[PDB]
């Protein structure tokens, strides 16, 4: 009782593509377009299997063919934009000193294109982020992870910030130690 | 920036019914977020989901060779994938860490909820249930439901609203597969 | 050991 889906896609005018494997709700791996990579989602997968990223970039190329037909098919009818839900959340329960990650939730949006910034006290931060590629959900609208790895005090909060172009301005969302 | 875009997708899905059994192959095309035309294995021909699709229909439908390729892909593709995936997909199991810890409703009000956070775990199917004094409480209890983690982990906290008394024991219980017993915390004031 | 990619067909031009 399972599925596997590869999912593709592809936006003009941005002309970005994605390739990738879920399997049940979660991303086997992907394909770094540029890189011409495999990208495991976990380091593991990597030792059970391979996958030949030249497949990929070829059907992103039938893909960008098959979005100059159906542009004009349809009259050049853009998207409507659909902004995200943004959630903040902890991996685990949170302890004083005790190293934790912050997961920023970002769900049922399109197109495919978003800016993150986690913040501290105000201030952007990078060090030890990371991040998924967009997420397919069975609505064919998208969903992504941020993270920040931290060590809780009582002395910092945070948010994660995104934008989108369906948002009127950024959508801020806080945590906090309590 | 505010130029108009444009999305394509495409998702081949792969269905699996007790194992590789039973297997159903689906093609599908989508502009924006409409679905216009897919491929499914239960018919064995390209059928137009939307008006958008149906030139595609027919053009696909009449190439042997396409229909061909896609009639096998239930064996060539979804039954091949599942076979090299299965160890570290269908069989992964990953054991729920357990933590219970009381928490206010009200900010600033004695504690009155026992929260039971469930982490870490794989696959995402999980009961998670509250006893006082052996006895299952059923009312009182509101829950994240299941939460992704997006990293083949799952996490849920479930919370149990009480007022605890004093030589009372609270139990949090969790089921999951990757168990063969269920996983017991307790809790006393 | 290898996940094989499926293909897609070009649309009617
Ligand atoms: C696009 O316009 C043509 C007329 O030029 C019409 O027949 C067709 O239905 C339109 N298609 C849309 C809006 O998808
Ligand atoms: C992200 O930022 C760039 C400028 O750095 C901007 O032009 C683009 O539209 C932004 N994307 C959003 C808000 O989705
Ligand atoms: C699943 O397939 C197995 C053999 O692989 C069979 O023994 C079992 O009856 C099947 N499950 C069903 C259809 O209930």
């Amino acid at each position: 009782e399972h599925v596997i889906i590869q999912a593709e896609f592809y936006l003009n005018p941005d002309q970005s593509g994605e390739f990738m494997f879920d399997f049940d709700g979660d991303e086997i791996f992907h394909v770094d377009m540029a890189k011409k990579e495999t990208v495991w989602r976990l380091e593991e997968f990597g030792r059970f299997a391979s996958f030949e990223a030249q497949g990929a970039l070829a059907n992103i190329a039938v893909d960008k063919a098959n979005l100059e037909i159906m542009t004009k098919r349809s009259n050049y009818t853009p998207i409507t934009n659909v902004p995200p839900e943004v959630t903040v959340l902890t991996n685990s329960p949170v302890e004083l000193r005790e190293p934790n990650v912050l997961i920023c939730f970002i769900d049922k949006f399109t197109p495919p294109v978003v800016n993150v910034t986690w913040l501290r006290n105000g201030k952007p931060v990078t060090t030890g982020v990371s991040e998924t590629v967009f997420l397919p959900r069975e609505d064919h609208l998208f969903r992504k992870f941020h993270y920040l790895p931290f060590l809780p005090s009582t002395e910092d909060v945070y948010d994660c910030r995104v934008e989108h172009w369906g948002l009127d301005e950024p959508l801020l969302k806080h945590w906090e130690f309590d | 920036d505010t130029r108009p875009r444009f999305l394509e997708q495409v998702k081949h899905e792969c269905h699996f019914f007790n194992g590789t059994e039973r297997v159903r192959f689906l093609d599908r095309y989508f502009y924006h977020q409409e679905e216009y035309v897919r491929f499914d294995s239960d018919v064995g021909e390209y059928r137009a989901v939307t008006e958008l699709g149906r030139p595609d229909a027919e053009y696909w439908n009449s190439q042997k060779d396409l229909l061909e390729q896609k009639r096998a892909a239930v064996d060539t593709y979804c039954r091949h994938n599942y076979g090299v995936g299965e160890s570290f997909t269908v069989q992964r199991r990953v054991y729920p860490e357990v933590t219970v810890y009381p928490a206010k409703t009200q900010p600033l009000q004695h504690h009155n909820l026992l929260v039971c956070s469930v982490n870490g775990f794989y696959p995402g199917s999980i009961e998670v249930r509250w006893f006082r004094n052996g006895q299952e409480e059923k009312t009182g209890v509101v829950s994240t439901g299941l939460i992704q983690n997006g990293d083949w982990t799952f996490q849920t906290l479930v919370m149990l609203e009480t007022v605890p008394r004093s030589g009372e024991v609270y139990t949090c219980q969790v089921e999951h597969p990757s168990l063969t017993s269920p996983l017991t915390v307790e809790w006393r004031a | 050991a290898g996940f094989k990619g499926e293909q897609g067909p070009k649309g009617e031009p």
